[PDB]
């Protein structure tokens, strides 16, 4: 009965992030391991290799910035399918947006990861790691400590109905500054909550404390999004103007 | 303001 319940809303998350997300952790897990009739990805490892597919640092930084435009609006998409959510105090939906959109943004990158780099153009390219590495600072100490993440998170071997889930619980965290009404927050966390217990459960039957470690993960990308939004703060005080989307721009504004 | 955020959460 509750349980039925659990799964048909397990279910319902995992349709709407198919209808959301364009790029799933399926096709890139089969993509990154050559499974795939799809021409290989081509490869970005120098200028040479970024040629063919401002300084480069810049250009690039650029395109991570114009790709979490578009991502933002698929995981709003997204968080207007998670049941009550629509009904929030649209304030408080702003808000639930605002401090956990990049929390949802790397949690997902890591579906694109490997030890050696990251999809990028809906999987039609791969970029190294070593490469990212070498840009100059700050640039080149974005994504590192991100690689240090994905690699430890996608040992635990989450499938898209279990990150679905995953990625609705973090969106609906009660702490958040500013919240006007944390109750009802709360209330449609608890019952998400239960939702990745049973999924995890009936998904990784054999996987040892996986709904602890998920719950310490969640807490790992926190600091992450720490450390991440400290750069963007260097970046803005002590770059050029990178003329930023104003999507981002009121994001940022905010958690700077 | 948060305007553009309001207009993709009310956008159907
Ligand atoms: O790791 S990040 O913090 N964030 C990041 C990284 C990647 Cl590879 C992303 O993914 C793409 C996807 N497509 C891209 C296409 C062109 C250029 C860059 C792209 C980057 C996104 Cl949306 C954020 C990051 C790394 C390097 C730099 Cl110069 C900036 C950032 Cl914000
Ligand atoms: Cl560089």
């Amino acid at each position: 009965p509750e349980s039925a319940d659990l799964r048909a809303l397990a279910k319902h998350l995992y349709d709407s992030y198919i209808k959301s997300f364009p790029l799933t952790k399926a096709k890139a897990r089969a993509i990154l391991t050559g499974k795939t009739t799809d021409k290989s990805p081509f490869v970005i490892y120098d200028m040479n290799s970024l040629m063919m597919g401002k300084e480069v640092a810049i250009r690039i930084f650029q395109g991570c910035q114009f790709r979490s435009v578009e991502a933002v609006q698929e995981i709003t998409e997204y968080a207007k399918s998670i049941p009550g959510f629509v009904n929030l105090d649209l304030n408080d939906q702003v808000t639930l947006l605002k401090y956990g959109v990049h929390e949802i943004i790397y949690t997902m990158l890591a579906s694109l990861m490997n030890k050696d780099g990251v999809l990028i153009s809906e999987g039609q390219g791969f970029m190294t790691r070593e490469f990212l590495k070498s840009l100059r600072k700050p640039f080149g100490d974005f994504m590192e400590p991100k690689f240090e993440f994905a690699v430890k998170f996608n040992a635990l071997e989450l499938d898209d109905s279990d990150l679905a889930i995953f990625i609705a619980v973090i969106i609906l965290s009660g702490d958040r500054p500013g919240l006007l009404n944390v109750k009802p927050i709360e209330d449609i966390q608890d019952n998400l909550l239960q939702a990745l217990e049973l999924q995890l459960k009936l998904n990784h039957p054999e996987s040892s404390q996986l709904f602890a470690k998920l719950l310490q993960k969640m807490t790992d990308l926190r600091q992450i999004v720490t450390e991440h939004v400290q750069l963007l703060q260097v970046i803005k005080k002590t770059e050029t103007d990178m003329s930023l989307h104003p999507l981002l721009q009121e994001i940022y504004k905010d958690l700077y | 303001t948060s305007h553009k955020l309001v207009q993709l959460l009310t956008t159907t």
